[PDB]
């Protein structure tokens, strides 16, 4: 967990806020983070020969079912309802894959 | 000779392996007298059996053990691994990344396919001993360096089978070898740049290393015999114009008016001496030196000998096609070598059926097992130097 | 200018004040600045190079007199300023880079001023085994060994010294033929080795910095 | 036979009184009220399973040495039926061999052996 030094002080200009959309889930699906590729016993990160692992497969999957939503959303002439449905999923598969790390 | 069947290999394959594989040297050879701990039981052998399927990763415990799963099964094809940290039959017990390869021979494959554009007597399927000098052409050139530049001692040739012969390097600090090390050693001994079908695949600056000169030297005793009178590349138009692609294009109408009132390959080569020898005066680029260089200078392939982990076909195995053993070479007496004298599978089982296991003396496998049990008291000699004393 | 030449391994054990440790970090941060800056304004081959690296070195008290054994001044402010400054400069990869790069400037400069002599000696000591060959072998395979050589003209082979090296150290060199090699040894001259050695340097270097940087938290 | 349908939303367990039962509680359409209402279904005969991973070689727990005979899963069964279910009270069960994975913290485990299921009631120890 690393904090930047705050800049105390009053700004006068635009502040423009940006975040990280999912760190860590980012970092389980780029650098193949799993229980059958990391070798323990700081250890090192597997090579990318290597396949994909459960873990970030069941990431993978996540974002996949959320592109799936995404594209149905999209969709019109559809259900006035469904958009709500459709709206809650895409929320859900956010929590949920931010929440990965967490276990 | 006879001709080989291939349909009869499954039959003749288990009495070759059962009564003439000499599984005590093998045994010998891989286990290097059990210095370190299992040297045998993580090596890697694998198999090609009927029906083209693949099986990669093999281990045995001891001699027994590579008899019993070698002597029921019969492969066609039988290849060399590397030694790995964990038992090659046990690779998914250990966590995906543990299974590694450290240790193993160095492997210089040497093949008359990569003969194709100098050699013009066969195909580039076939062999005949008007070309196979061409490998003895590599065998003074490479195991010299070896010896020589690099102070390899224990080096073994191979008859691979059809149409090139195999190089073991098995000194003990030659198997923990890095494969950069590898890389830069097999591009140091590889001095044709073989590019794009490009006609200069290689060139020489002013200073010559000393490689090339005793190379060159090599070369120059057998060139007369094979290059120039057994294959005659200077005998047509179709020919030289090869020959004198490679020349600057302003000898070129002085060579072509040289070669053409000549009618033997010998004096053409002589006079074309003279020419370069009088341009580099003139200008050098060693011209008569690049043609032989490019003729007859082995071509190796630098993913075989890089990969420390890469598979390797075994000695004293069978190839399918032919039915040849591969056989051991022996260093004393190389241009002796002869392909065609050596045995046929069907062959020594032939002779087997017609007769403390020792049943290989009474066949023709005897004075090539007799060079390999001196590869191995050499290793033994060696052995016993380095730790005893 | 002393012995002052020295692969920085082996962690220091004393024990130091607080005043003590801010003003290593600052002259080592000051002499980094320096070479940097000298590198950027000059180039590595001339008198004024040298002398106002020199001059540097002497203002920050890194190179001057003896003492018994232990407690030899310079060598003790070099030892711990360049301990200190790993933490400082192990934490971001720019800093990393920027450390490896002037570190190596101040290796091949002190590397530069000893004579022929003690490089021989410092070789030796070093890591574990090191050697040279005698005028004997030198001229039996002088012909050979300038054959070998790279476009250095001439066939003079100096009284600069040619050093014997298993060919696996040498691999950057043997790999494109610009090197003599008899039973698997390489002769090198003077400026192949310092090439090694930096590449060594550097090598050890960016790994101690990346093992450092883990246990900074 | 006879088969009916039911949208479950909640489930409850009671190992202490009743082990190897399930309340699975959730609506159902009936045609009589014309609406859903509420039910609960019971599922039974909960057996625990149970893997044992076999040692590479028989060893005396006593001394803690290597007695020179490999194990195989006959010795692993016979262990169990033998020492280990007599002792804890157990009277039925069933053995089959399984292949399974493991890539978990638990030290000095294979990532892929041949496992013993052991399949027995809930009521017993
Ligand atoms: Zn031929």
């Amino acid at each position: 967990g690393l904090v930047l030094d705050p800049k105390v002080g009053f700004y006068d200009k635009f502040i423009l806020l940006l975040d990280f959309n999912s760190l860590y889930p980012s970092i389980i699906q780029e650098f193949n983070i799993c229980f059958t590729t990391v070798q323990r016993v700081i250890p090192e990160l597997p090579d990318p020969s290597l396949e994909m692992g459960i873990l970030p497969r069941e990431i993978r999957k996540l974002v996949e079912r959320r592109k799936q939503v995404k594209q149905l959303m999209k969709q019109q002439d559809l259900n006035p309802d469904l958009i709500l449905q459709y709206d809650i999923r895409q929320k859900a598969l956010k929590l949920t894959a931010n929440s990965m790390y967490g276990c | 000779m006879e001709t080989f069947d291939p349909t009869e290999l499954p039959e003749l394959l288990k009495l070759y392996y059962r009564r003439l594989f000499p599984y005590s040297q093998y045994y010998r050879w891989l286990n290097y007298g059990g210095v370190i701990k299992n040297y045998f039981q993580h090596r890697e052998f694998s198999f090609t059996l009927k029906d083209d399927i693949y099986i990669r990763y093999q281990s045995f415990n001891n001699q027994s053990d590579l008899e019993k799963e070698m002597q029921k099964m019969n492969p066609y094809k039988i290849d060399i691994g590397a030694v790995y940290s964990h038992r090659p039959n046990q690779h998914n017990t250990v966590k995906l990344g543990a299974f590694q390869a450290q240790e193993k021979e160095l492997v210089f494959d040497i093949d008359m396919t990569d003969y194709d554009d100098v050699r013009r007597c066969c195909s580039s399927a076939d062999i005949c001993p008007k070309c196979w000098t061409l490998m003895t052409m590599a065998i003074r050139i490479i195991d010299r360096a070896l010896k020589e530049d690099f102070g390899f001692k224990h080096r073994l040739w191979v008859y691979s089978g059809r149409r090139g012969v195999h190089c073991w390097v098995c000194d003990e600090s030659v198997r923990k070898l890095s494969s950069a090390v590898r890389s830069g050693i097999v591009e140091y001994l590889s001095l044709v740049k073989g590019g794009q079908d490009v006609k200069k695949k290689v060139h020489l600056s002013e200073k010559i290393h000393p490689f090339i000169r005793k190379s060159i030297n090599i070369i120059k005793k057998y060139f007369e015999e094979y290059a120039l009178v057994n294959q005659d590349i200077l005998e047509n138009k179709e020919s030289w114009d090869k020959i004198l692609a490679l020349v600057p294009e302003t000898i070129h109408d002085e060579l072509q008016q040289s070669f053409q009132k000549s009618h033997n390959s010998l004096q053409r080569w002589e006079h074309l001496k003279k020419v370069a020898s009088r341009y580099q005066n003139n200008i050098g680029p060693w011209l008569e030196w690049e043609i032989m260089l490019q003729y007859c200078f082995p071509r190796l392939d630098i993913n075989v000998s890089k990969g420390i982990n890469h598979l390797l076909k075994s000695p004293f195995s069978v190839h399918p096609k032919t039915g040849r053993i591969s056989v051991p070479i022996d260093l004393q007496k190389v241009d002796q070598f002869d392909p065609f004298t050596v045995p046929t599978i069907s062959f020594i089982c032939r002779e087997l059926d017609a007769i403390r296991t020792r049943d290989y003396k009474k066949t023709s496998l005897a004075p090539y097992v007799k060079v390999f049990e001196h590869f191995l008291e050499n290793l033994d000699k060696s052995r016993k130097g380095e730790l005893l004393k | 200018y002393p012995h002052c030449l020295q692969f920085y391994l082996q962690p220091p054990s004393e024990n130091i004040s607080l005043i003590e440790f801010e003003n290593l970090a600052i002259d080592r941060v000051k002499l980094l600045k320096s070479v940097e800056n000298l590198g950027v304004s000059y180039v590595k081959g001339t008198e004024q190079y040298q002398s106002k690296l020199e001059s540097e070195l002497r203002k920050l008290k890194f190179s001057y007199r003896e003492n018994l054994e232990d407690e030899y001044e310079p060598r003790r402010r070099d030892h711990i300023s360049h301990f200190i400054l790993r933490l400082a400069y192990c934490q971001s990869e720019e800093l990393r880079r920027w450390f490896i790069q002037q570190e190596m400037d101040l290796l091949r400069f002190r590397f530069s001023i000893l004579p022929k002599d003690k490089i021989q000696d410092f070789l030796k000591d070093s890591q574990l085994q090191f050697e040279a060959i005698s005028d004997e072998e030198k001229t039996l395979r002088e012909q050979e060994i300038v054959a070998s050589s790279p476009s250095l003209s001439g066939l003079k082979l100096g009284f600069e010294s040619i050093y014997k090296i298993p060919f696996a150290d040498a691999l950057d060199l043997f790999r494109g033929r610009k090197v003599y090699l008899e039973d698997g040894f390489a002769y090198v001259p003077l400026k192949d080795i310092v090439a090694i050695i930096l590449n060594e340097f550097r090598a050890k270097l960016s790994k101690a910095l990346a093992l450092t940087a883990r246990s900074l938290p | 036979e006879q088969v009916f349908h039911f949208y479950w939303l909640d489930a409850y367990e009671d190992q202490y009184n009743q082990p190897g039962v399930v309340f699975l509680f959730g609506k159902v359409w009936i045609e009589s009220a014309e609406t859903h209402v509420s039910c609960c279904v019971m599922v039974k005969n909960i057996e625990r399973t149970l893997y044992f991973l076999p040692r590479e070689m028989k060893i005396d727990l006593n001394t803690g040495k290597e007695t020179g005979t490999p194990i195989s899963m006959k010795d692993v069964y016979e262990e169990f039926d033998e020492k280990i279910a007599t002792k804890y009270k157990i009277m039925k069960f069933k053995s089959k061999p399984v292949e399974k994975n493991y890539a978990f913290e638990i030290p000095d485990v294979p990532e892929k052996s041949e496992y013993l299921e052991v399949k027995y009631s809930a009521e017993m120890p």
